[PDB]
């Protein structure tokens, strides 16, 4: 269902989102179990966080010390879960065409932290929560109205023997040439050229290293464009860009707000 | 004197 639909009566069922991720924090420790350690005696005693608050002992443990007030927090020894909030923007795919996209918060934690980076379109499930916010941090005083999250369960994005009888064959070489892009009539030696470039050399320690680098020129309206976009389908993770300006792409790195962003070359 | 109360750490 989406971003724009959710609604008050949702607000502790198990959803389902999609959507595009902006930015992740870094993991914030969350307090699993407070530690409290006696300042008169030295005695220690472990207190489970329970719904987000610390039950601190008004007294000590120890009915042979028992001092009030004498307990102190010793927050390196605490237990710590991992939490992380993760900003998910709505899709172009699911929006009304005269407005801006909206985005949702959501929380996710332990190994689900670092299960998407900026930029991954992703599903997630989780229930969705609300919460009160302050009016100042000073003051219990709360908002009438409630931040809303979700709380995510789950998180998901969007051989051989075959290898060695093809090397076999005699004719590889213009069998995969011509398979780079059969859709284009016959200029076989740069198909040639740009599958031994897609393979590339091997590296040296001591540099010299495996790279083979093309140019085509000539007239503009003919394949060579078809031809790029082709070997920028095959490459792993090889990018398509051109030669100046920046559509928010560019080719070289470049300090900006202070960040250093690195170009479409690196 | 004053009221006071002795506070021991071999207790510890
Ligand atoms: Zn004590």
């Amino acid at each position: 269902k989406g971003m724009r639909e959710l609604n008050p009566n949702d607000i502790d069922k198990l959803i389902n989102l999609k959507g595009l991720v902006l930015r992740s924090t870094p993991v914030i420790p969350d307090m699993k179990v407070a530690f409290f350690k006696c300042n008169v005696c030295d005695h220690t005693m472990a207190v489970e966080i329970d719904r987000g608050v610390i039950q601190e002992p008004a007294r000590c443990e120890r009915i042979d010390c028992n001092e009030p007030n004498s307990m102190s927090l010793i927050h390196n020894r605490c237990s710590f879960a991992d939490k992380q909030v993760i900003k998910l923007q709505e899709t172009p795919d699911f929006v009304p065409d005269g407005q801006t996209p909206h985005s949702i918060s959501l929380c996710v934690y332990d190994e689900l932290v670092d299960s998407c980076r900026a930029g991954d379109r992703i599903e997630v499930t989780g229930t969705f929560r609300s919460i009160p916010i302050r009016a100042n941090s000073r003051q219990r005083v709360l908002k009438s109205l409630y931040k809303t999250y979700v709380d995510v369960v789950h998180v998901k994005k969007v051989d051989l023997a075959k290898i060695r009888e093809v090397a076999a064959r005699e004719d590889l070489y213009s069998l995969l040439a011509r398979s780079i892009a059969p859709s284009i009539y016959e200029l076989e030696d740069v198909k040639k050229g740009i599958l031994l470039q897609l393979f590339g050399g091997t590296n040296k320690t001591f540099r010299y290293r495996g790279d083979i680098n093309i140019l085509l020129c000539g007239d503009p309206s003919t394949s060579k464009s078809q031809i790029l976009q082709y070997v920028h389908k095959i490459t792993p993770r090889g990018v398509y860009t051109s030669g100046k300006g920046s559509s928010a792409v560019g080719l070289t790195a470049y300090i900006t707000r202070l960040v250093l962003e690195s170009g479409a070359l690196v | 004197s004053f009221k006071s109360r002795a506070l021991n750490h071999v207790k510890k």
